[PDB]
C-alpha cells in the first residue's frame, strides 16, 4: 500500500540561468 | 543628446529587470508546487504506515509574493521613459524594484523554512521507523546569506534615488544597476540551493519508500 508513493523533482535551471544572464547583460545597460 | 542615451539605457535596463522578475516568479511557483507535492507524498506515507501517526509535513504558500513579482514586472511598464521626467521615472522604478526584492526575500525565507521543516519531518519518520532505512537522511537548506543580501539591496537602493545633473543621473543609475545585479546573482544562488535540497529530499523520500 506504499509502493507507488513518489516524490517529484523540481527543475528551475532555465530560470536560474536567465537570472545570471540578466545580471551579466545589465552591464550593457550601464551609462558611460 | 545624452538624454536619449540615458532614456534608452534606462528603458533597456527595465526590460531586462522585467525579464528577471518574470523568471523569478516562475521559479518560485515551481518550487512552491514541488515542495507541496512532496509534503503531500510524505503525509501519504505516514497515513499508510502509533509512534509515527502525528508526523506531518507542512505546506508553503507564497502565492502573494509570486503575485507581487508579476505585478511589479507588469507595472514597471509605467516607469518607462525632461531631467525631471527621467529622475521621476527612475525613482518610480527603484521603488517598485525595492518592492519586488522585499517580496522575493519573503518568498525565499518561507521556502527555506518549509523545506527545513519537511526535512526534519522525514528524518523524524526515519528515526521512529529504525536496518536498511536507518541511514536515510534529508538535508537542510541554508540561504539566509542570500535573503539578507536581498533585503540589504532593497534598503541600500534608497541611496541610489535621485533628488551637472546628467552625471548625477547617470551615476545614480549606474549605482542602482550594480546593486540590482548583486540581488539577481544572490537570487539565482538561493534558487539553486533550494532546487538542490528539494531534489535531495525527494530522492531521500523515494529511497525510504523503495526500502519499505
Amino acid at each position: 500500500d506504499i509502493s507507488g508513493i513518489n516524490a517529484s523533482v523540481v527543475n528551475i535551471q532555465k530560470e536560474i540561468d536567465r537570472l545570471n544572464e540578466v545580471a551579466k547583460n545589465l552591464n550593457e545597460s550601464l551609462i558611460d | 543628446e545624452n538624454q536619449k542615451l540615458i532614456a534608452n539605457q534606462f528603458n533597456s535596463a527595465i526590460g531586462k529587470i522585467q525579464d528577471s522578475l518574470s523568471s523569478t516568479a516562475s521559479a518560485l511557483g515551481k518550487l512552491q508546487d514541488v515542495v507541496n507535492q512532496n509534503a503531500q507524498a510524505l503525509n501519504t506515507l505516514v497515513k499508510q504506515l502509533g509512534d509515527i501517526s502525528g508526523i506531518n509535513a507542512s505546506v508553503v504558500n507564497i502565492q502573494k509574493e509570486i503575485d507581487r513579482l508579476n505585478e511589479v514586472a507588469k507595472n514597471l511598464n509605467e516607469s518607462l521613459i525632461n531631467q525631471k521626467l527621467i529622475a521621476n521615472q527612475f525613482n518610480s522604478a527603484i521603488g517598485k524594484i525595492q518592492d519586488s526584492l522585499s517580496s522575493t526575500a519573503s518568498a525565499l525565507g518561507k521556502l527555506q523554512d518549509v523545506v527545513n521543516q519537511n526535512a526534519q519531518a522525514l528524518n523524524t519518520l526515519v528515526k521512529q521507523l529504525s536496518g536498511d532505512i536507518s541511514g536515510i537522511n534529508a538535508s537542510v537548506v541554508n540561504i539566509q546569506k542570500e535573503i539578507d543580501r536581498l533585503n540589504e539591496v532593497a534598503k541600500n537602493l534608497n541611496e541610489s534615488l535621485i533628488d551637472e545633473n546628467q552625471k548625477l543621473i547617470a551615476n545614480q543609475f549606474n549605482s542602482a544597476i550594480g546593486k540590482i545585479q548583486d540581488s539577481l546573482s544572490s537570487t539565482a544562488s538561493a534558487l539553486g540551493k533550494l532546487q538542490d535540497v528539494v531534489n535531495q529530499n525527494a530522492q531521500a523520500l523515494n529511497t525510504l519508500v523503495k526500502q519499505l
